[PDB]
């Protein structure tokens, strides 16, 4: 789908879940 | 251990 | 999930529960990849060593859930299966090579705050993100310990492991259709998939376009959260040609 992977309650509202930053910090 | 689901889905 | 935590509401809106009609029980995890297609592990449906051979009418999928056992009225959606497709070279005899299956729903599911599909990786996203040390995320309702069960969906973040370390951790033959993930004994942190998490998604959030991609499927492990052992996940991108063939033709 065209909006796959964009969560209604997070990405679509520009809200961050409590641990996604841990993933980003690992992408080095 | 699971709450019974609606009969509709078991038809 | 071992050493994870409770999911937030709507954190994994592609999460699917595979549910047995009779007796009514959880069978596996799975993921929503479109309004009519669900992805899971083949061993969730077919595994002759355990006399497992499920057909469509044996099964339901439950989408939008949080609680493991409650019927989440006005939130979850329960769908019947039209057809199961198992990879033709799924190796249930030896090492679960190509542990992947698709299920088509009898009717398309309506998306909502709690129900939304995950992306499948393109070649470039897979090459960029499937690297040792980079972390993904596993979700499921499986056991909390190897030797109990959670009230709500569990989440754990785990690093991808160098392929020589994966190979040196087990006597089972690894293939390019697998990768492994988890912390090393010296790294301190813990966590793993376990029984009942089978078929659920290993996802990563692309830093290039801020979308979630499903890189793996919960496939196999020796024990759960054992020191020096790692969980093994089906390599979704490696098997995407078969995925596309099934969807294009069915
Ligand atoms: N313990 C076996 C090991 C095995 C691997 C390959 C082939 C035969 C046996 C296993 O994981 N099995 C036996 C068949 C199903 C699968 C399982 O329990 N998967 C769930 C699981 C548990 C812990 C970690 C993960 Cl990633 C997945
Ligand atoms: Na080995
Ligand atoms: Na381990």
């Amino acid at each position: 789908e065209a909006d796959c992977g964009l969560r209604p309650l997070f990405e679509k509202k520009s809200l961050e879940d409590k641990t996604e930053r841990e993933l980003l910090e690992s992408y080095i | 251990d699971f709450e019974e689901i609606p009969e509709e889905y078991l038809q | 999930i071992v050493e994870g935590s409770d999911a937030e509401i709507g954190m994994s809106p592609w999460q699917v529960m595979l549910f047995r009609k009779s007796p009514q029980e959880l069978l596996c995890g799975a993921s929503l990849i479109s309004d009519r297609w669900v992805l899971t592990a083949a061993h969730c449906l077919l595994y002759p060593p355990w006399d497992k051979n499920f057909t469509e009418n044996d099964l339901l999928v439950r989408i939008g859930k949080h609680s493991r056992t409650r019927y989440e009225r006005n939130i979850e959606k329960i769908s019947m299966l039209e057809k199961i497709y198992i990879h033709p070279r799924y190796n249930w005899r030896e090492n679960l090579d190509r542990d992947i299956a698709l299920m088509k729903l009898k009717k398309p599911v309506a998306f909502s705050d709690y129900i939304h599909p995950v992306c499948l990786p393109d070649r470039e996203t897979a090459a960029s993100l499937l690297q040792a040390g980079y972390k993904g995320r596993v979700t499921g309702w499986g056991n909390l310990k190897e030797t109990g069960q959670p009230s709500v969906l569990q989440v754990v973040n785990l690093p991808i492991v160098e392929r020589p370390v994966c190979k040196d951790s087990t006597r089972i033959r690894i293939t390019d259709n697998m990768f492994c993930a988890g912390y090393k004994p010296d790294e301190g942190k813990r966590g793993d998939s376990c029984e009942g998490d089978s078929g659920g998604p290993f996802v990563m959030k692309s830093p290039f376009n801020n979308r979630w991609y499903q890189m793996g499927i919960v496939s196999w492990g020796e024990g759960c959260d054992r020191d020096g052992k790692y969980g093994f996940y089906t390599h979704v991108f490696r098997l995407k040609k078969w995925i596309q063939k099934v969807i294009d033709q069915f």
